[PDB]
């Protein structure tokens, strides 16, 4: 145990081993300046958490810290070897080098989830 | 073959701006009672392997907390008596009974007609005003200085301006990064970064030339200034050791309550018991000289060893800048401080600083509103820590190595950036995508 | 818009059920307010919107709408109902009104 | 066999009422700086196969925006000087130097005692007040017309009354439906419905008879009224082409600052340089005639072809309704639009409309508080578009076909509803249940 | 792709094919009039989303855009043929003609989910 | 049916039969005193619901009223017999006598869920 963002500089695998400790800290009067700032901060935190939770929910991964999908990884995003990625890299650089391709990945995730769920319904009905 | 695997709670952060709420551990001006009670044991976490970029000069926190301080200062003034009737013709005479040579003409014994409880009935009463608060009209006739350019509202006497430490805490989903590096030069990467839930005790001390009650540098005196070659950017000096300063007002003042209307009381200045002396501050000569020696040693690095460093007093300007102004037990001082920045340097005793006091105070330079600080009963004495300086360099000819540094200030953001210098606000982004050999069933 | 009423006058004994017609020339929706005026007294509101009772009016008054044909129906007639009845559409008042008296 | 299946995100909406925040692309009376920055590229989506009922009258948006504008108007005067000392006896003499035939008695040269910075001291100053602001007391003695019914707070001179377009954006989970039908009269189904995140540029222009700087009809001038039969509901007319209107205040006005107290300044009206002429609004005679021809052609349809349509001026009432009032560059005009609505219709030149100025403006008819618009230095001039009409019909004798239409207004909701006419607020309901052959596991 | 409410007038199947685009738009300063209106709008949006997500969660369908269950069609709510419903009908008319029976359907969903979950516990323990 | 907190004094099994009715009531203007109190109450309710939802999500039990885990019962928290607990006790006393061991149980649930998910990752990958 290291704490909130304890494994920030760790390798990929070690950081993924302790996702919960960072996962549990995203969520936790009069009209005075301090009071209104407190209320704004509270609402901002709750909205950010629900944006993240909804974004997970669209990809059919709600409630799962690590969830797999069915979209292939085009090597244009990153062709690095897995051993180098998961043993000699931190999450910071990883987000640094895929900041631009994030949106298309999210769209592929959404489309794949929708199609897979429709196929599951078709199989369940028959 | 590879596939994407979503991840929740990854330790990824981006630089971002957000609202920071207060936390702190008689009613006070900053309403620290409204701040949430901080945890008795702060959760401080060390993030090694991490190198994060820092920049105090473009940090939001200074601007945000400057705005917070101005808002608090304004709000603490709203439920207070408005001194509009005081803007009346004054008949002032010299206070020459039991005064010293340096006190000649600084006090004015002003008597004026004032309204009373009964609106039709008038009233005559007298009070003492410092020379910097009254201006002659062309015994003689005087008026309060800001009765032709601002409205005067008396600060409520029962709220204290004493700085209570406040902690600026980010909401959930945000983190505060603290640069643990003791040699952080004020910008660039910080090799030793650590996160904390929120800041340590920050005292919003009000000062212009010398930084009072601040946080000390851990190892050595540090010189921090964006574009130090620019001779217009203030130089933030931080002391590794504290320089004790003793400030007192020898006058035994009496607070006389003058009722100017229904439930409205204007607290005037009565007769002083005993001799009237000059309010002054005391700094140890040897300690100040040693601190100046350390500062000049650390300052030769950015300019060269053979250069001459000379400290002259602050150049012209308004009173708040030309003098070392601050608050001391509810009273606002304006100290000479020419004996501090007085010497030149080449490769038990105390320094008495004659201070002048003002009651009409206009902080933040707001147009139309000014504050009248009520007098404080008894003799006030303050013991503060000189923990920093605001030095402004002066340009020169190409044939001179005599770099002249003078005290600066005024822009309180420079006063406060020395306390939020090692902190930063980041936004947690917990969603990450990574390639794994797993494929959803 | 022209508005007409009929019959011009009518006499009913105690407790009878009587109705009065108010015909409008064009479509007026349900905007046919009704007003009663006791002899020597100022008129007061009976029915607004052609089916809604004014405050203080007994439930024994009823109004209805048949296209452009409008009716005010009165049950168990009582002596205080004697007087004249007027129907209003916008700025138009029926000429003469309808006079109701005891038999 | 059958079973129910729950759906998320179905395109289902219901009519609902909700709070709409502003978005907009010097300080302003409408806090556009407080609006969130709108997206540079608005998203608009066409909803084919959709037929939705619309109704400007039962629309909440008009009432909500009326409330919003009133709130902004009230808020913009709170940090402004209160002119309570102006309610003092006036000595007014007619200005008669370099005035024209129509300027006899419209301006008054009033001199009055006024409180200076020093409360006990007083001062005699003079100002120029228009005849509509001062009322005689029974040279003569006058007073501000407000003084016996309300207390005025001077509008702060630095805030601009110019209308800035503002977009009203519904929160998440709500949508705004925009009727794309060009022949949509405002009631009944709209076959072409397109959704948008929020509204186009809405300028909250303040006018009574002629709608200035509004949105044009795409194809033809249209007539929109709740119950055309009912001769009381105003007839909202929207022009398919703009009718340019120019007008100015020829007087070279000077703003003289008079200090009436601590930090309080009352901006009076100094002497006018040069001759004094009449503010007058210009409308092209041929363009206005063509627009009236189009309006009467489209109006005959609702009634009959053989009917006579006659335009007469306003019957009477307060100055705002009788005339055409609108703010132009910080000044409030009251234009005597009798030359516009004068023609009678049967099956280079400009029209000069003599306007009158007022400084004591009471918009929204608030009981107790009114406004003093500070004079605008220089010669003010604005070029606006006449994009609509507000016509009130008069009940006939049921014997003639001479339908008489007169300008109306006053109710600013009528002015504003010509801009929110094509919009509607709906509530997304994304939960749906439908029978399907699926079965849970 | 059509966008938010793009297939509002389309048939049932086409609308169901693109539920995500409407699903993803359900969630996305001083005390000034516009400021307080913005804050109230934000809170209203977040609460509406949370209520919808809660209703989905009670029926054991959280994180699934299209979810089926185990309560029969009473056939008094609607007896229309499936082909006609899913080929010649839009969601608007469907919700229009089923609005009164929504509460009992929700209650049946609730009871069925609770009983199924209890049965799953019982068979899981044994 | 009894209603919100209807089976508060009922036995363990009867209370567990009707969790849904207390589950639904966990979630359901100017700057006036009443207005600000209403707004603060609304935000407080939202965050109180979301904290519980997050806690359920971390343990891999989101969307399930009853969820079983892989955390053994230490028997030091309570050694009482199952029949006594589930037929002769109310939830109030049960929470009364485990008020101190709650945090360690929550931590065990969190760690057990995390390891369980990563274990699944290995099998889904191989
Ligand atoms: C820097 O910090 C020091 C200590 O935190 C400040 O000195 C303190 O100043 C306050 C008032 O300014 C003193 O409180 C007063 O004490 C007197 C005598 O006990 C009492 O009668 C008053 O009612 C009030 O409580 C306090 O004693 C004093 N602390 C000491 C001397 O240790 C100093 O003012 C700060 N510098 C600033 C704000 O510039
Ligand atoms: C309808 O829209 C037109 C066009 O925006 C408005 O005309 C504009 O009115 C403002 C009023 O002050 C003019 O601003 C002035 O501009 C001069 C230019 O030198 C400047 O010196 C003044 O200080 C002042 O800012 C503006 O020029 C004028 N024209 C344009 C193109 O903006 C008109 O006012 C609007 N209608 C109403 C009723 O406001
Ligand atoms: C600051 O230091 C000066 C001396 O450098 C102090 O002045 C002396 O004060 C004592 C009283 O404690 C007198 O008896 C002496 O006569 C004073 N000497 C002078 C005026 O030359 C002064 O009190 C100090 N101020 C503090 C400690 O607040
Ligand atoms: C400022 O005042 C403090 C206390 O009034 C001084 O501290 C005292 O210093 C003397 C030496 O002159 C010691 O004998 C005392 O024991 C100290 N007392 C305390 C409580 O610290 C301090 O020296 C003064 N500093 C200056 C520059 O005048
Ligand atoms: C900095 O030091 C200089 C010189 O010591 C001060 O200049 C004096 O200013 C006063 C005005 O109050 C004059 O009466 C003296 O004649 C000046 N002395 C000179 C020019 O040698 C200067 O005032 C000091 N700065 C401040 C802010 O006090
Ligand atoms: C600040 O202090 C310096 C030195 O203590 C003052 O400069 C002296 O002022 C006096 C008063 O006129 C002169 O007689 C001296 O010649 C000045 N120089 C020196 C070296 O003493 C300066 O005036 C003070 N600033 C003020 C009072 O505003
Ligand atoms: C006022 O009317 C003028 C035209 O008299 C507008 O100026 C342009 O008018 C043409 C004609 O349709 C439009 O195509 C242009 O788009 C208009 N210019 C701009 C910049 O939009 C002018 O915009 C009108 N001002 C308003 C409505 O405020
Ligand atoms: C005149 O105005 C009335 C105002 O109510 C209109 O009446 C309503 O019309 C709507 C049309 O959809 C109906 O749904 C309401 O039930 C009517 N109610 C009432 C009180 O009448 C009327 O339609 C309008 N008609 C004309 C001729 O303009
Ligand atoms: C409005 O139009 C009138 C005329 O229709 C203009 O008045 C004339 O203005 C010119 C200068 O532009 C003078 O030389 C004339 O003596 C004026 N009177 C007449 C009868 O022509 C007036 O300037 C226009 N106002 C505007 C455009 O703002
Ligand atoms: C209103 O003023 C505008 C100019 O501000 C007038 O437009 C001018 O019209 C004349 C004659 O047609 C042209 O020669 C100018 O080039 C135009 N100036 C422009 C377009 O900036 C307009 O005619 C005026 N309208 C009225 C009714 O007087
Ligand atoms: C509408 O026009 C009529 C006539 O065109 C105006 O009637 C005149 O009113 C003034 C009072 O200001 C009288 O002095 C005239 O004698 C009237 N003329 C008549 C009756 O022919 C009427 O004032 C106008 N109404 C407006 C502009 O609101
Ligand atoms: C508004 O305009 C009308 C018409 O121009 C004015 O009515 C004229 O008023 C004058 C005296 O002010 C009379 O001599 C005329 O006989 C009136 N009629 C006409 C056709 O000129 C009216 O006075 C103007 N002002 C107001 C306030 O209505
Ligand atoms: C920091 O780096 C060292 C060497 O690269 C490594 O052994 C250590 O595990 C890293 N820190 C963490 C928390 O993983
Ligand atoms: C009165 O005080 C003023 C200080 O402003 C001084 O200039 C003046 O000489 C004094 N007069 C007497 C008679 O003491
Ligand atoms: C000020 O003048 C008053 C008389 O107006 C006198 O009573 C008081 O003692 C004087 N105060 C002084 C000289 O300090
Ligand atoms: C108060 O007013 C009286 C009235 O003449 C005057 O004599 C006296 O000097 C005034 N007192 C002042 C100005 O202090
Ligand atoms: C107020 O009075 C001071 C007195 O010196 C003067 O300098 C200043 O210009 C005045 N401000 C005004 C008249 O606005
Ligand atoms: C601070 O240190 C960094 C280290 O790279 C350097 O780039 C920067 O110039 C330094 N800033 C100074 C010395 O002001
Ligand atoms: C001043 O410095 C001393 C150390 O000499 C320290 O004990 C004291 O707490 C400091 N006072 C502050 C920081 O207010
Ligand atoms: C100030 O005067 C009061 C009497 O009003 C006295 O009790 C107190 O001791 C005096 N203070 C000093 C420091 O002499
Ligand atoms: C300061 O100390 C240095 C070295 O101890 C000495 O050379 C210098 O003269 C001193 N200056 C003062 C003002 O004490
Ligand atoms: C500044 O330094 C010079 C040289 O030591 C000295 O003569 C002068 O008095 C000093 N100024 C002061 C102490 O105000
Ligand atoms: C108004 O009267 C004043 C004198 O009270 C005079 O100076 C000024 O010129 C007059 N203004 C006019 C006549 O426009
Ligand atoms: C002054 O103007 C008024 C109109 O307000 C008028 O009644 C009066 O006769 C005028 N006096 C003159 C022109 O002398
Ligand atoms: C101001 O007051 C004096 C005092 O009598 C009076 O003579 C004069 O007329 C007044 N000026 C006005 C009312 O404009
Ligand atoms: C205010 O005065 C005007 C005349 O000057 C009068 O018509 C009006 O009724 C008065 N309003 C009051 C007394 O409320
Ligand atoms: C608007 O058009 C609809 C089309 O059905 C019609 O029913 C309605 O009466 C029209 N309204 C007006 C004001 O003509
Ligand atoms: C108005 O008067 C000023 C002088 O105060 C002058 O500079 C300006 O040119 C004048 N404007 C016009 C349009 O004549
Ligand atoms: C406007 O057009 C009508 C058309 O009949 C004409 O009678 C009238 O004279 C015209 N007015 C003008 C051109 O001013
Ligand atoms: C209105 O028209 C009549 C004739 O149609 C004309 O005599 C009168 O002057 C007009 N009114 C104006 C132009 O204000
Ligand atoms: C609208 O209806 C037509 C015919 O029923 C259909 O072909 C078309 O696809 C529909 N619109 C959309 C967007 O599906
Ligand atoms: C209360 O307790 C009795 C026996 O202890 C039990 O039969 C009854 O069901 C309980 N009440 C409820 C509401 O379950």
């Amino acid at each position: 145990f290291l704490g909130f963002l304890g494994a920030a500089g760790s390798t990929m695998g070690a950081a993924s081993m302790t996702l919960t400790v960072q996962a549990r800290n995203l969520l936790s009067l009069k009209l005075t300046v301090w009071g209104i700032k407190q209320l704004q901060a509270r609402v901002l935190a709750v909205e950010r958490y629900l944006r993240d939770q909804q974004l997970l929910g669209i990809w059919g991964c709600s409630g799962k810290l690590i969830c797999c999908t069915n979209v292939p990884w085009n090597s244009s995003w990153s062709n690095r070897n897995l051993s180098e990625i998961w043993d000699n890299m931190t999450w910071l650089q990883w987000d640094k080098e895929i900041s631009n391709y994030t949106q298309i990945i999210y769209g592929l995730l959404e489309e794949s989830q929708n199609q897979q769920e429709k196929n599951e319904q078709d199989l369940l009905a028959l | 073959n590879l596939w994407v695997t979503v991840y929740y709670g990854v330790p990824v952060w981006k630089d971002a701006e957000t609202t920071l709420f207060c936390a702190s551990d008689k009613h006070n001006v900053w309403a620290t009672h409204a701040c949430v009670p901080t945890d008795p044991n702060p959760q401080e976490i060390h993030l090694e392997n991490v190198t994060e970029e820092f920049n105090m000069w473009k940090n939001n926190m200074v601007e945000q907390m400057h705005t917070d301080i101005i808002s608090l200062w304004d709000q603490s003034l709203k439920p207070c008596v408005k001194l509009t009737p005081l803007c009346v013709t004054l008949q002032c005479t010299n206070v020459t009974n039991n005064i010293t040579d340096d006190m000649r003409g600084e006090l004015k014994n002003c008597s004026f007609n004032m309204t009373t409880e009964l609106r039709d009935k008038k009233q005559k009463v007298y009070s003492l005003f410092y020379r910097l608060d009254v201006v002659q009209i062309n015994n003689k006739e005087y008026r309060l200085i800001n009765c032709n350019t601002s409205a005067i509202t008396q600060a409520c006497p029962k709220v204290s301006f004493e700085p209570i430490p406040i902690h600026y805490c980010a909401p959930a989903g945000f983190a505060i990064l603290k640069c643990k590096d003791k040699k952080f030069n004020g910008t660039g990467p910080c090799p030793s970064v650590s996160t904390v839930q929120c800041t340590h005790g920050i005292k919003p001390v009000v000062s212009t030339q010398l930084l009072l009650n601040g946080s000390l540098a851990e190892e050595e005196v540090m010189i921090r200034s964006e574009n130090i070659t620019n001779n217009a950017k203030n130089i933030l000096v931080q002391f590794n050791t504290p320089v004790q300063i003793n400030c007192t007002r020898p006058n035994n003042n009496t607070r006389k309550s003058i009722r100017i209307g229904p439930g409205q009381a204007f607290y005037a200045t009565g007769d002083i018991i005993g001799d009237i002396r000059q309010a002054h501050c005391n700094v140890s000569k040897a300690t100040w000289n040693e601190t100046l020696g350390k500062v000049v040693k650390q300052l030769r690095k950015h300019f060269g060893n053979n250069t001459i460093i000379r400290f002259a007093n602050s150049s012209g300007g308004d009173l708040e800048v030309t003098t070392h102004s601050f608050n001391c037990g509810g009273e606002f001082f304006y100290c000479n401080t020419s004996g501090l920045f007085n010497s030149t340097w080449i490769s038990n005793d105390s320094i008495t600083l004659p201070c002048r006091i003002k009651q009409i105070i206009n902080m933040w330079q707001r147009i139309g509103q000014a504050m009248y600080a009520p007098p404080i009963q008894g003799v006030i004495r303050c013991v503060s820590n000189i923990t920093g300086l605001i030095l402004t360099r002066d340009g020169g000819s190409t044939n001179s190595t005599t770099e002249t540094f003078r005290p600066g200030g005024g822009d309180m953001r420079d006063n406060w950036r020395s306390e939020l210098y090692k902190y930063k606000v980041v936004k947690i982004e917990p969603l990450g995508v990574a390639p794994t050999r797993c494929k959803r069933r | 818009i022209q508005v007409t009423q009929s019959p011009s006058s009518l006499s009913a004994s105690i407790g009878d059920t009587i109705t009065v017609a108010c015909e409008v020339s064009q479509d007026v929706g349900w905007a046919v307010n009704w007003y009663h005026q006791r002899p020597g007294r100022p008129p007061y509101n009976l029915i607004y919107t052609a089916h809604n009772l004014a405050p203080g009016v007994a439930s024994r008054f009823r109004g209805s709408r048949v296209g452009t044909y409008f009716t005010l129906t009165i049950n168990n007639l009582l002596p205080e109902d004697v007087g004249t009845y007027y129907c209003q559409v916008f700025d138009s008042f029926a000429p003469g009104g309808t006079r109701v008296d005891l038999r």
